[PDB]
């Protein structure tokens, strides 16, 4: 029907060591894609700081406190039946002197 | 004002599509003057052809890889690489046919 893309891009994120940080893409195509977030080439699953919160198009990457071991690229990865969509950001993590 | 090289923000490592299915990876970046953009498989450059499979759409700030009707020969190791007059940067990305 339509494949998945992106209206809005993931951007990347700089954060100071154990404060919040967010990732959010708005993601199109028909049927809904679904979205899912990989890292380290392993499909992330949630936890008790890592979360996915979803609000119709609009999918997100939410860590309640950002610690070194959060640090790298994330990839956005969105899916229906006539297609694939994927998008990287990064997430700097900075460690206070 | 001032020259900035070229810097590909994240691109995966890798990427699956389905076989017969749409793919589309999209990447950001900086630079100044505007870097000029050029995806490759395999060494060799990818032609974005209106009356084809293969699609590129740039921007100031964005690249767009758009691959219809995915195909078994399609996969292998993308290059994306950046070009302005302060210098250049690449990124690969391995993308595997299901």
């Amino acid at each position: 029907g339509s494949p998945p893309c992106f209206l809005r891009f993931p951007r990347p994120v700089r954060v100071v060591s154990g404060a919040e940080a967010e990732l959010k893409c708005v993601v199109l195509g028909e049927p809904p894609p679904v979205v899912v977030w990989e890292k380290g080439g392993q499909q992330l699953a949630a936890s008790e700081r890592l979360s996915f919160p979803a609000d119709g198009a609009e999918h997100g990457l939410l860590l309640t406190a950002a610690l070194p071991t959060d640090a790298g690229v994330y990839v956005c990865r969105a899916r229906n039946a006539a297609g694939e969509a994927y998008a990287a950001a990064a997430v700097t993590v900075l460690e206070p002197p | 004002s001032r020259g900035i090289p070229p810097k590909i923000e994240a691109l995966p490592s890798d990427i699956s599509i389905d076989e017969g299915k749409v793919l589309t990876v999209a990447c950001a970046f900086t630079g100044e003057p505007t870097p000029e953009v050029t995806w490759s498989c395999g060494g060799r450059k990818i032609h974005s052809q209106e009356q084809g499979r293969f699609h590129i759409e740039n921007t100031d700030d964005l690249t767009t890889l758009i691959i219809m009707d995915v195909q078994k020969q399609d996969g292998g190791l993308y290059t994306l690489s950046l070009g302005n007059e302060f210098g250049s940067d690449s990124a690969t990305v391995n993308i595997h046919i299901r």
